[PDB]
């Protein structure tokens, strides 16, 4: 029934390790800019945790803002993210990558960020009349020519089959048009969008691309176990897979000995959902829990790769260790299947984008198809 | 949001993977979901 920021300021003001921490992720961050403003370059930058914790509450019922339709310059990693862009600097501190570690706090963001999700979800707004959720899209700038623009041209750029409006790419509801933001009802219907039908035609090859992604690393003769941690990040199979865990996992990282992973990352402008790679039967499902703002000290204030202005951009192979995330495991060596063994799949949070929704036709038993919609990312926790 | 796609060793064997996938710093857009990723050979 408590505010689940309020429970966040009581965890932090009713432990004297977190209360440090909390004052100095803060204070590690240099005065100088442009570390005075926050990674947008459109803020100050929020320097204490109070202030932190009341643009937290604030936050629970606003949908991020298009900020690049009146500042269509400045570093756009952070669009979609609101949260982030409050602790992307803190997140690079010594004292932030321990506070974002803290399996405390990450309760405290999940449960702050699931209510958030809750509003992203509400086609009123809570509360401000049946339209209030498209309202607050067209108020957040989304159904500006830029924001269209960019959707668009970011589904093009994946096919030669480009089209020209936002409509014949993505399915939205009746009567939409750029005006009303297409009619979609909440921020949730709008980021979790399919495509209409033949703009993403299933291709014949045994394995296709899960998500409209950027390819990111394809690693070759993974270990069992690795030290995830150094420069570079090797892949860590019993810790990404959570074998820590579930006990029963583990022989899915034993059969994976050996094998590759491949990762790609989807931007705020991608499609949002997920397609079955393969064709066959789910062997083993599960949600892991985990961080949202950690990121690698390579990626922090005196990194060799930092401070990572969107953080946790460069620390993508990390966090598929430590986030919250999920694990999708697909035998092939079934009837339809292309017999290429068992496949797995595992979508990662990113930040406030960390909802992993597995649909019901991923049910462990259940045989999915290739290319059907099996889940989405939700922005939430 | 990222996401990791897992292969077996044996499998990987009779794969051929999209150049743009297995040589990630190659790649300049998005991969279409759906598309080609890998074939059997």
């Amino acid at each position: 029934v408590e505010n689940p920021v309020e429970t966040f300021r009581k965890l932090i003001e009713n432990d004297s390790t977190l209360y440090m921490l909390a004052h100095s992720m803060f204070d590690e961050v240099p005065e100088k800019a442009p570390y005075d403003r926050d990674p947008t370059t459109l803020k100050k930058q929020v320097r204490n945790y109070k202030t932190m914790l009341y643009l937290f509450n604030t936050l629970l019922t606003e949908v991020p803002e298009y900020f690049l339709r009146d500042n269509p310059n400045v570093p756009s990693g952070l669009i979609g993210f609101p949260f982030n862009i409050i602790v992307d600097w803190p997140m690079g501190t010594p004292s932030g990558r321990q506070f974002f570690l803290d399996t405390r706090v990450n309760k405290c963001l999940k449960d702050i960020l699931n209510k958030w999700n809750e509003f992203l979800k509400d086609p009123t707004a809570q509360g401000n009349g049946n339209k209030g959720g498209n309202q607050a899209l067209i108020d957040a700038g989304w159904s500006s020519d830029a924001a269209v623009e960019q959707l668009v041209n970011k589904a093009n750029e994946s096919t030669t089959d480009k089209k020209k409006t936002f409509s014949e790419i993505f399915q939205h509801p009746a009567n939409g048009t750029q005006e009303n933001f297409f009619n979609y009802a909440c921020w949730d219907n709008f980021f979790t969008r399919r495509f209409k039908d033949g703009v993403r035609p299933v291709a014949d090859a045994a394995v296709v691309n899960a998500c409209e992604s950027f390819p990111l690393s394809f690693d070759t003769d993974v270990s069992r176990r690795n030290t995830f941690w150094l420069k570079g990040t090797p892949y860590s199979l019993h810790d990404m897979l959570g074998a820590t865990q579930d006990e029963r996992v583990a022989s899915y990282v034993d059969g994976f000995v050996g094998g590759s992973v491949y990762q790609a990352f989807l931007s705020a402008d991608s499609y949002h959902c997920w397609n079955a790679p393969v064709t066959g039967k789910v062997v083993y499902r599960s949600l892991i829990d985990g961080t949202y703002f950690a990121e690698t000290a390579a990626a922090g204030f005196g990194g060799s790769n930092g401070p990572d202005p969107a953080g946790p951009d460069v620390s993508q192979r990390y966090i598929t260790h430590i986030a919250a995330r999920g694990v999708l495991i697909v035998d092939t060596n079934v009837t339809g299947g292309a017999k290429i063994g068992l496949v797995g799949f595992v979508p990662v949070g990113m930040s406030e984008v960390s909802t992993c929704d597995w649909f019901d036709n991923t049910e462990e038993g259940k045989t999915i198809s290739k290319g059907d919609v099996i889940g989405a990312f939700h922005s939430g926790g | 949001x990222t996401h990791c796609l897992i292969f077996q060793r044996d499998a990987v064997k009779k794969l051929q993977f999209i150049p743009k996938a297995q040589y990630p710093e190659i790649a300049t857009t998005n991969l279409a979901v759906n598309s080609e990723l890998a074939k059997l050979t």
